[PDB]
Protein backbone atom coordinates (compact mmCIF):
# COMPACT_ATOMS: atom_id res chain seq x y z
CA UNK A 1 0.00 0.00 0.00
CA UNK A 2 3.09 2.49 -0.82
CA UNK A 3 2.63 5.12 -2.97
CA UNK A 4 5.69 7.53 -3.76
CA UNK A 5 4.47 11.46 -5.32
CA UNK A 6 7.23 12.96 -7.50
CA UNK A 7 7.99 16.60 -6.04
CA UNK A 8 7.92 19.18 -8.38
CA UNK A 9 12.09 20.97 -7.97
CA UNK A 10 10.25 24.23 -8.44
CA UNK A 11 7.94 23.61 -4.82
CA UNK A 12 10.04 24.62 -1.88
CA UNK A 13 9.53 20.87 0.06
CA UNK A 14 11.60 19.46 -2.91
CA UNK A 15 13.99 22.45 -2.30
CA UNK A 16 14.33 22.14 1.20
CA UNK A 17 14.84 18.31 1.02
CA UNK A 18 17.65 18.79 -1.49
CA UNK A 19 19.28 21.79 0.87
CA UNK A 20 19.33 18.94 3.81
CA UNK A 21 21.31 16.70 1.03
CA UNK A 22 23.58 18.91 -0.03
CA UNK A 23 24.26 20.95 2.77
CA UNK A 24 25.43 17.43 4.80
CA UNK A 25 27.95 16.28 3.25
CA UNK A 26 31.75 15.38 4.30
CA UNK A 27 34.66 14.60 3.78
CA UNK A 28 35.10 10.96 4.97
CA UNK A 29 38.13 9.48 6.19
CA UNK A 30 38.17 6.87 4.00
CA UNK A 31 38.91 9.35 0.94
CA UNK A 32 36.11 7.98 -0.60
CA UNK A 33 36.53 5.02 -0.46
CA UNK A 34 33.04 3.70 0.40
CA UNK A 35 30.81 6.04 -1.02
CA UNK A 36 33.14 7.68 -3.95
CA UNK A 37 35.19 11.35 -4.04
CA UNK A 38 32.10 14.17 -4.56
CA UNK A 39 31.17 17.47 -2.71
CA UNK A 40 27.49 17.31 -4.10
CA UNK A 41 25.03 15.52 -5.38
CA UNK A 42 22.91 15.89 -8.85
CA UNK A 43 19.40 15.27 -7.19
CA UNK A 44 17.37 13.63 -9.87
CA UNK A 45 14.01 12.80 -7.95
CA UNK A 46 12.72 13.70 -4.83
CA UNK A 47 9.43 11.07 -3.99
CA UNK A 48 7.35 11.52 -0.62
CA UNK A 49 5.92 7.92 0.32
CA UNK A 50 2.84 7.65 1.48
CA UNK A 51 1.48 4.78 3.29
CA UNK A 52 -0.96 5.13 5.53
CA UNK A 53 -0.45 1.49 7.58
CA UNK A 54 3.37 2.17 7.71
CA UNK A 55 2.82 5.84 8.97
CA UNK A 56 0.44 5.04 11.90
CA UNK A 57 2.39 2.41 13.13
CA UNK A 58 5.10 5.30 13.69
CA UNK A 59 2.72 7.55 14.86
CA UNK A 60 1.43 5.22 17.27
CA UNK A 61 5.39 4.31 18.66
CA UNK A 62 5.96 7.79 18.54
CA UNK A 63 3.05 8.92 21.19
CA UNK A 64 4.10 5.75 23.35
CA UNK A 65 7.93 7.41 23.37
CA UNK A 66 6.75 10.61 23.88
CA UNK A 67 4.94 9.76 26.74
CA UNK A 68 8.06 7.94 28.13
CA UNK A 69 10.15 10.86 27.91
CA UNK A 70 8.59 14.08 29.24
CA UNK A 71 6.32 14.28 26.53
CA UNK A 72 9.03 14.61 23.94
CA UNK A 73 9.32 11.98 20.71
CA UNK A 74 12.81 13.95 20.35
CA UNK A 75 11.54 13.24 16.27
CA UNK A 76 14.12 14.04 13.39
CA UNK A 77 14.91 13.94 9.99
CA UNK A 78 18.01 11.57 9.29
CA UNK A 79 19.42 9.65 5.91
CA UNK A 80 19.41 6.19 5.64
CA UNK A 81 21.19 4.25 2.55
CA UNK A 82 20.42 0.93 2.13
CA UNK A 83 20.86 -1.90 -0.94
CA UNK A 84 17.34 -2.68 0.55
CA UNK A 85 15.46 0.65 0.39
CA UNK A 86 12.82 -0.69 -1.98
CA UNK A 87 11.95 -3.13 0.59
CA UNK A 88 12.18 -0.75 3.50
CA UNK A 89 9.63 1.66 1.48
CA UNK A 90 6.95 -0.96 1.03
CA UNK A 91 7.25 -3.44 4.51
CA UNK A 92 8.98 -0.35 6.88
CA UNK A 93 11.74 -0.66 9.04
CA UNK A 94 12.36 -4.03 10.35
CA UNK A 95 14.80 -4.32 13.59
CA UNK A 96 14.69 -8.04 12.73
CA UNK A 97 17.00 -6.79 10.02
CA UNK A 98 19.07 -4.64 12.22
CA UNK A 99 22.84 -4.18 11.22
CA UNK A 100 24.78 -6.69 13.67
CA UNK A 101 28.19 -5.28 13.11
CA UNK A 102 26.62 -1.53 13.47
CA UNK A 103 30.06 0.35 16.21
CA UNK A 104 26.81 1.18 18.50
CA UNK A 105 24.68 -2.73 18.39
CA UNK A 106 22.66 -4.13 16.25
CA UNK A 107 19.42 -1.62 15.27
CA UNK A 108 18.83 0.34 12.19
CA UNK A 109 21.14 3.48 11.84
CA UNK A 110 20.34 6.15 10.78
CA UNK A 111 22.94 9.62 9.29
CA UNK A 112 22.69 13.26 10.02
CA UNK A 113 25.13 13.31 7.03
CA UNK A 114 23.64 12.25 4.00
CA UNK A 115 27.31 11.45 2.41
CA UNK A 116 27.67 8.96 5.53
CA UNK A 117 24.52 6.96 4.63
CA UNK A 118 25.45 7.45 1.01
CA UNK A 119 28.37 4.99 1.79
CA UNK A 120 25.90 2.16 2.48
CA UNK A 121 23.65 2.55 -0.40
CA UNK A 122 25.39 0.05 -2.52
CA UNK A 123 26.11 -2.22 0.71
CA UNK A 124 28.15 -2.26 3.77
CA UNK A 125 31.40 -0.29 3.03
CA UNK A 126 29.84 0.68 -0.61
CA UNK A 127 29.75 -3.03 -1.07
CA UNK A 128 31.60 -3.37 -4.47
CA UNK A 129 30.23 -0.34 -5.39
CA UNK A 130 27.03 -0.13 -8.30
CA UNK A 131 26.04 -3.24 -9.81
CA UNK A 132 26.75 -1.95 -13.35
CA UNK A 133 30.42 -0.96 -13.70
CA UNK A 134 31.73 -1.98 -9.98
CA UNK A 135 32.47 1.31 -8.93
CA UNK A 136 31.98 2.49 -5.47
CA UNK A 137 32.65 6.03 -7.08
CA UNK A 138 30.49 5.28 -10.10
CA UNK A 139 29.09 8.81 -11.22
CA UNK A 140 26.69 7.63 -14.04
CA UNK A 141 24.57 5.33 -12.28
CA UNK A 142 21.65 6.73 -10.16
CA UNK A 143 21.34 5.65 -6.07
CA UNK A 144 19.18 6.48 -3.71
CA UNK A 145 18.59 7.46 -0.15
CA UNK A 146 15.77 7.63 2.34
CA UNK A 147 15.18 10.68 4.42
CA UNK A 148 13.34 9.40 7.60
CA UNK A 149 11.01 11.13 10.20
CA UNK A 150 13.13 9.44 13.57
CA UNK A 151 12.05 8.75 16.96
CA UNK A 152 14.66 9.21 19.15
CA UNK A 153 13.08 9.30 22.50
CA UNK A 154 15.29 9.43 25.35
CA UNK A 155 18.93 8.64 23.57
CA UNK A 156 21.52 7.42 25.02
CA UNK A 157 24.56 9.40 24.48
CA UNK A 158 27.54 7.47 23.33
CA UNK A 159 31.08 9.39 22.22
CA UNK A 160 32.56 7.66 19.93
CA UNK A 161 36.58 7.92 18.87
CA UNK A 162 35.88 8.69 14.95
CA UNK B 1 19.62 -5.90 19.55
CA UNK B 2 17.94 -3.62 22.66
CA UNK B 3 18.09 -0.09 23.28
CA UNK B 4 20.08 0.97 27.03
CA UNK B 5 18.15 0.43 29.56
CA UNK B 6 15.30 3.44 30.02
CA UNK B 7 16.47 4.94 26.79
CA UNK B 8 14.70 4.20 23.44
CA UNK B 9 17.46 5.17 20.83
CA UNK B 10 21.08 5.59 20.85
CA UNK B 11 23.53 8.57 19.47
CA UNK B 12 26.42 7.76 18.41
CA UNK B 13 28.46 11.27 18.38
CA UNK B 14 31.95 11.23 16.97
CA UNK B 15 34.08 12.78 19.12
CA UNK B 16 37.36 13.02 16.88
CA UNK B 17 36.61 14.09 13.72
CA UNK B 18 34.73 17.56 14.44
CA UNK B 19 33.16 17.93 11.36
CA UNK B 20 31.91 14.63 11.50
CA UNK B 21 27.77 14.79 12.47
CA UNK B 22 26.01 12.49 14.86
CA UNK B 23 24.83 8.95 13.74
CA UNK B 24 21.66 7.42 15.40
CA UNK B 25 20.64 3.58 16.09
CA UNK B 26 17.01 2.42 16.84
CA UNK B 27 15.86 -0.75 17.82
CA UNK B 28 12.31 -1.11 17.06
CA UNK B 29 11.38 -0.83 12.79
CA UNK B 30 8.24 1.52 14.19
CA UNK B 31 10.56 4.34 15.48
CA UNK B 32 11.03 5.14 11.68
CA UNK B 33 9.47 6.51 8.79
CA UNK B 34 10.88 6.60 5.06
CA UNK B 35 9.57 9.54 4.34
CA UNK B 36 11.34 10.85 1.50
CA UNK B 37 13.19 8.62 -1.41
CA UNK B 38 15.71 10.61 -3.02
CA UNK B 39 17.51 9.39 -6.53
CA UNK B 40 21.04 11.03 -7.41
CA UNK B 41 23.88 10.95 -8.63
CA UNK B 42 27.18 11.88 -6.76
CA UNK B 43 29.25 14.49 -9.16
CA UNK B 44 32.79 14.68 -9.68
CA UNK B 45 34.59 17.30 -7.87
CA UNK B 46 35.55 19.94 -11.07
C1 LIG C 1 22.55 -11.04 4.14
C2 LIG C 1 23.41 -9.85 3.67
C3 LIG C 1 22.61 -8.49 3.64
N1 LIG C 1 23.53 -7.38 3.24
C4 LIG C 1 23.43 -6.03 3.83
C5 LIG C 1 24.03 -4.86 3.31
C6 LIG C 1 23.84 -3.67 4.01
F1 LIG C 1 24.42 -2.54 3.46
C7 LIG C 1 23.12 -3.54 5.19
C8 LIG C 1 22.51 -4.71 5.73
C9 LIG C 1 22.69 -5.93 5.05
N2 LIG C 1 21.81 -4.36 6.95
C10 LIG C 1 21.02 -5.23 7.88
C11 LIG C 1 21.96 -2.95 7.16
O1 LIG C 1 21.50 -2.34 8.13
C12 LIG C 1 22.85 -2.36 6.05
C13 LIG C 1 22.11 -1.28 5.26
C14 LIG C 1 22.07 0.13 5.87
N3 LIG C 1 23.15 0.53 6.86
C15 LIG C 1 23.42 1.86 7.19
N4 LIG C 1 24.33 2.09 8.12
C16 LIG C 1 24.67 3.42 8.50
C17 LIG C 1 24.04 4.50 7.90
C18 LIG C 1 23.02 4.27 6.89
O2 LIG C 1 22.37 5.14 6.27
N5 LIG C 1 22.72 2.89 6.55
C19 LIG C 1 24.36 5.90 8.32
C20 LIG C 1 24.87 5.91 9.80
C21 LIG C 1 26.07 4.97 9.93
N6 LIG C 1 25.68 3.56 9.51
C22 LIG C 1 26.38 2.30 10.11
C23 LIG C 1 23.89 -0.59 7.55
C24 LIG C 1 24.13 -1.78 6.63
C25 LIG C 1 24.07 -7.67 1.88
C26 LIG C 1 24.88 -9.02 1.98
C27 LIG C 1 25.65 -9.34 0.68
O3 LIG C 1 24.00 -10.06 2.40
ZN1 LIG D 1 27.95 2.53 -12.27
Amino acid sequence: GTILIDLSPDDKEFQSVEEEMQSTVREHRDGGHAGGIFNRYNILKIQKVCNKKLWERYTHRRKEVSEENHNHANERMLFHGSPFVNAIIHKGFDERHAYIGGMFGAGIYFAENSSKSNQYVYGIGGGTGCPVHKDRSCYICHRQLLFCRVTLGKSFLQFSAM
Amino acid sequence: AHSPPGHHSVTGRPSVNGLALAEYVIYRGEQAYPEYLITYQIMRPE
